[PDB]
RNA sequence: AAGGUAAGUAU
C-alpha cells in the first residue's frame, strides 16, 4: 500500500498508462485506509517484484483522483484494472462484471495468474482474456 | 612453557592436552588432524544416534572458544 | 438549491444526532479502555527512539538471504511420465493359477 | 627471482606468479556476463516507491485511520481528529462539453 | 497489516530522514526478517541495529506472534466446528499450526 | 539376518513392493520421486548389492 | 481501625512520584512549555501497600546464538530496581502515558513480594516464565528506601519463608507451596496432599508468584 | 436483481 508507486492526478494516471508498452499496467484504483484496498494492496506488493518483466502496478486513490470515476464506475470499494498498449483489457472472472477485479484476493498465486494470462492474451491482441479460476463461486466449504 | 598455546587457548585446555599427549615436544610432532581428537571418550550411544553423542570429540572441541559457537 | 435539501436532511437527522454520537464516544472510551490503539501501544517506544543518532541511524544494516541459489531460484523440476513397468506390474496382478 | 611463464612465455617477477595465473587465464565470457549482468541493472526501473514517496504515502494513512493513530478516533475513512472538478463520463457524446468545460474552469 | 503500517510509520516519524530516507524500505525487511526469524524459530540478531530500534521491533513482533497464534487456533475451531471457509484460508491456518 | 538367509531375497521383494506402492496410481514423477524409484529398480536389479 | 494486625504486619508505606508524559506528536517549543505550565510535572502522591508488586522483563522471545532454547533469568534486585528515584516505569494508557518512579518510605515487618505473571496480551492472557534469581537468607534493602527515612529503619535485611510458585500454562495451573519451618529452619513444600522435603538451594529455582519475607 | 457482455479491425 505504502511500497507501491502511487499516482496523484488524472494526467499521472493517463501518462502511466500510455508509457508502458511490453508490461501490462495494473491500477488499483481505492483508498489506502480501505481495508479491502489494504489487503489487495498488501498482495500486490508480495507480487510486485516477481511480475517485474511483465507488469508494472500504481495506486491511484479515488478520493484525490476521482477522474476515472464516471466513466470506469470505481465505486466499489477497491477495484483492480489492467490495461495494456493504451487499452483497457476485460477479464472474463464470471463475476458478471468484465471490466475490473473489485474485491480483495488472498492468494498471491491468482493474481499472478491474472496478470500472466492478460499479458498472454493483450499480446496477442485480445481485448478480453478468460481468468484460469472461475470467481462466480468463492469455493468456500 | 607454551606462551603461544596458551594464548591461542585457554591453559586448562593447554594442561589437558599436554597431558595426554605426552609433553610439549610429543604434541608438536602431533599431526594437526590427531590433535583434535585428545582426550576424546568412546562415549557409549544409548540409543540415541552417533551425532547426539557426538563422536571424534576432544579437549578442544570443549574448549572456550569452539564451544563459544553455534553447534552447526 | 441544493444547499436546501442538504440542509432539510441535517436537520432531519438532528432528532438524535447529539445523542447518538454520544453514546459512540462512550462505547469508543469503554472498547479503548481494554484494548488500546496499536500506535498508543508503541508511545513509550517511539519516544526512545530520539537518542539514536544520525550515524547510528546510517549504520542500520541491509537485510540479506540466507538461503541460496538451489533454494532461492531453484531450476524447473521437470515431471516426467511413471515407468511402463508400472502398467505392466499392474497388468500381472489379476492373472491367477489355474491350481 | 624471475619465472618462465606457462601461459604466455613471458619473463615474470616470482612475487606476481600467483596473481599472473590467475588472471592470465580470466574467461573473457566472464567479462561477458559481468558486462550483461551490468546493463540489465542499469535499465532496471524502480519496482517500489522511494523513502520519501513511502514516508508521504505512511503519513495519509495515517491521518485517515484514526483507530490505530492519533488521540481522537474518528470513523474507518474520515479525516477528522466552492470548486468540484468536470470530469468525462467516458461517451463521445459528451467530450467537446467535457473539454470545453475544462478549458472554461482555467482561471 | 495494521501493526507494520503503525510501526513503519513510528519509525520514519522519528527517524531523521532528511539524509536517510532510503533507509525506509530497508526497514520494513527487518520487520520481515525478524517476523520470519519468530516463525522460523530461528535466534534472530541484528549487530548493527540500534537498541531502540532493535527494542520496538521486538515488540512488533510479539505482539503479530500473539495475534497470529490466537488466529491460528480461532481459525482451526472454526474449521473444526464446520465452518465454511476456503482452500486458501485452509492451507494458511495449516501452516500456522 | 545371515548372509545366507533362505529369505534374504523375498523379504526384499516385499519391502521394495511397498516402496513402489505409493506409485501404483499413475502421476506426474518429479525428481524425489524418479530418484526413489530409480533406487528401487536398482535394488531389484541387484537384489544381493 | 487505622493499625489491625494486617496492618502492622503487611502494610508499608511507599511514596510515588507521578510525571505526566507529553504526548510525542508536539511541538518542542510547546512541549516544553507544557512541561513549564505545571499540568506536566511530578506530584509526589504518598500510599501505603499490603504487598510490593514487581513486574518482569519481557520474554527473549528468540532463541540465544550459542545455547538455543535458554530459559530466562533475571537477578532479583534487577527486578527490585523499581522503588527508587533514579529508574522509571513509562506506564502506558490509551489516554497518554505517565512516568510513575516510586520510592519506598516505611518498609512492613513481613514483606510481600507479588511477581507480575498471567499478564493480559492483546489477545489473551500469558504467564511470564523468566526465572527469578534471589536469595533464600539474606538481602538488604537499605538501598530501596530514601535517605530521610533510612534513619529510621535500622533493619532493612529480610529472610524468605514462604514461597509460591506456579506450574503449567495460565489456562490450567497447579500452585505449589514452599514454606520455611522457622523452629528448624528446613524447607518444606506441599502441594495440597503431597508434602516433600525440598533442598534449600533448590527453592530458588522455580517460577515464583507469591513470597513471603521475615525482617527479624 | 444478478453471478448469461465474444473480442477485433473500419467509417
Amino acid at each position: 500500500s505504502y511500497m507501491l508507486p502511487h499516482l496523484h492526478n488524472g494526467w499521472q494516471v493517463d501518462q502511466a498508462i500510455l508509457s508502458e508498452e511490453d508490461r501490462v499496467v495494473v491500477i488499483r484504483f481505492g483508498h489506502d485506509w480501505d481495508p479491502t484496498c489494504m489487503k489487495m494492496d498488501e498482495v500486490l506488493y508480495s507480487i510486485a517484484e516477481k511480475v517485474k518483466n511483465f507488469a508494472v502496478i500504481y495506486l491511484v486513490d479515488i478520493t484525490e483522483v476521482p477522474d476515472f470515476n464516471k466513466m470506469y464506475e470505481l465505486y466499489d470499494p477497491c477495484t483492480v484494472m489492467f490495461f495494456f498498449r493504451n487499452k483497457h483489457i476485460m477479464i472474463d472472472l464470471g463475476t458478471g462484471n468484465n471490466n475490473k477485479i473489485n474485491w480483495a484476493m488472498e492468494d498471491k498465486q491468482e493474481m499472478v495468474d491474472i496478470i500472466e494470462t492478460v499479458y498472454r492474451g493483450a499480446r496477442k491482441g485480445r481485448g478480453l482474456v478468460v481468468s484460469p479460476k472461475d470467481y462466480s463461486t468463492k469455493y468456500r466449504y | 612453557i607454551a606462551p603461544n598455546l596458551s594464548i591461542i587457548i585457554g591453559a586448562s585446555t593447554a594442561a589437558k592436552i599436554m597431558g595426554v599427549a605426552g609433553g610439549l615436544t610429543n604434541l608438536s610432532k602431533m599431526p594437526a588432524c590427531n590433535i583434535m581428537l585428545l582426550g576424546a571418550q568412546r562415549k557409549t550411544l544409548s540409543g540415541f544416534s552417533s551425532t547426539s553423542v557426538l563422536p571424534h570429540t576432544g579437549y578442544i572441541y570443549h574448549s572456550d572458544i569452539v564451544q563459544s559457537l553455534p553447534p552447526d | 438549491a441544493d444547499a436546501i435539501y442538504a440542509a432539510l436532511d441535517k436537520r432531519m437527522d438532528e432528532r438524535r444526532k447529539e445523542r447518538r454520537e454520544q453514546r459512540e464516544k462512550e462505547e469508543i472510551e469503554k472498547y479503548r479502555m481494554e484494548r488500546p490503539k496499536i500506535q498508543q501501544q508503541f508511545s513509550d517506544l517511539k519516544r526512545k527512539l530520539a537518542e539514536v543518532t544520525e550515524e547510528e541511524w546510517l549504520s542500520i544494516p541491509e537485510v540479506g538471504d540466507a538461503r541460496n541459489k538451489r533454494q532461492r531460484n531453484p531450476r524447473y523440476e521437470k515431471l516426467t511420465p511413471v515407468p511402463d513397468s508400472f502398467f505392466a506390474k499392474h497388468l500381472q496382478t489379476g492373472e491367477n493359477h489355474t491350481s | 627471482e624471475y619465472l618462465v611463464s606457462p601461459i604466455t612465455g613471458e619473463k615474470i617477477p616470482a612475487s606476481k606468479m600467483q596473481e599472473h595465473m590467475r588472471i592470465g587465464l580470466l574467461d573473457p565470457r566472464w567479462l561477458e556476463q559481468r558486462d550483461r549482468s551490468i546493463r540489465e541493472k542499469q535499465s532496471d526501473d524502480e519496482v517500489y516507491a522511494p523513502g520519501l514517496d513511502i514516508e508521504s504515502s505512511l503519513k495519509q494513512l495515517a491521518e485517515r485511520r484514526t483507530d490505530i493513530f492519533g488521540v481522537e478516533e474518528t470513523a474507518i475513512g474520515k479525516k477528522i481528529g466552492p470548486e468540484e472538478k468536470v470530469t468525462w463520463d467516458g461517451h463521445s457524446g459528451s467530450m467537446a462539453r467535457t473539454q470545453q468545460a475544462a478549458q472554461a474552469n482555467i482561471t | 497489516l495494521e501493526l507494520r503500517a503503525a510501526v513503519m510509520h513510528d519509525i520514519l516519524d522519528m527517524m531523521p530522514e532528511g539524509i536517510k530516507q532510503n533507509k525506509a524500505r530497508t526497514i520494513l525487511q527487518h520487520l520481515s526478517e525478524a517476523w520470519r526469524c519468530w516463525k522460523a524459530n530461528i535466534p534472530w540478531k541484528v549487530p548493527g541495529l540500534p537498541t531502540p530500534i532493535e527494542n520496538m521491533i521486538l515488540r512488533y513482533v510479539k505482539a503479530k506472534a500473539d495475534w497470529w497464534t490466537n488466529t491460528a487456533h480461532y481459525n482451526r475451531e472454526r474449521i473444526r466446528r464446520g465452518a465454511t471457509v476456503d482452500k486458501t484460508v485452509c492451507k494458511k491456518n495449516l501452516g500456522r499450526l | 539376518p545371515p548372509l545366507s538367509y533362505k529369505h534374504d531375497t523375498k523379504l526384499l521383494i516385499l519391502a521394495l513392493e511397498r516402496l513402489k506402492e505409493a506409485y501404483s496410481v499413475k502421476s506426474r514423477l518429479n525428481q524425489s520421486q524418479r530418484e526413489e524409484l530409480g533406487l528401487i529398480e536398482q535394488a531389484y536389479d541387484n537384489p544381493h548389492e | 481501625k487505622k493499625k489491625t494486625i494486617v496492618t502492622d504486619v503487611f502494610q508499608g508505606s511507599m511514596r510515588i512520584f507521578t510525571k505526566k508524559l507529553p504526548h510525542p506528536d508536539l511541538p518542542a517549543e510547546e512541549k516544553e512549555q507544557l512541561l513549564h505550565n505545571d499540568e506536566y510535572q511530578e506530584t509526589m502522591v504518598e500510599s501505603t501497600f499490603m504487598y510490593l508488586t514487581l513486574d518482569l522483563p519481557t520474554a527473549p522471545l528468540y532463541k540465544d546464538e550459542k545455547e538455543q532454547l535458554i530459559i530466562p533469568q533475571v537477578p532479583l534486585f534487577n527486578i527490585l530496581a523499581k522503588f527508587n528515584g533514579i529508574t522509571e516505569k513509562e506506564y502506558k494508557t490509551y489516554k497518554e502515558n505517565f512516568l510513575k518512579r516510586f520510592q519506598l518510605t516505611k518498609l512492613p515487618p513481613y514483606l510481600i513480594f507479588c511477581i507480575k505473571r498471567f499478564t493480559k496480551n492483546n489477545f489473551f492472557v500469558e504467564k511470564n516464565p523468566t526465572i527469578v534469581n534471589f536469595p533464600i537468607t539474606n538481602v538488604d534493602l537499605r538501598e530501596y528506601l530514601s535517605e530521610e527515612v533510612q534513619a529510621v529503619h535500622k533493619n532493612t535485611t529480610y529472610d524468605l519463608i514462604a514461597n509460591i510458585v506456579h506450574d503449567g500454562k495460565p489456562s490450567e495451573g497447579s500452585y505449589r507451596i514452599h514454606v520455611l519451618h522457622h523452629g528448624t529452619g528446613k524447607w518444606y513444600e506441599l502441594q495440597d496432599l503431597q508434602v516433600t522435603d525440598i533442598l534449600p538451594q533448590m527453592i530458588t529455582l522455580s517460577e515464583a508468584y507469591i513470597q513471603i519475607w521475615k525482617r527479624r
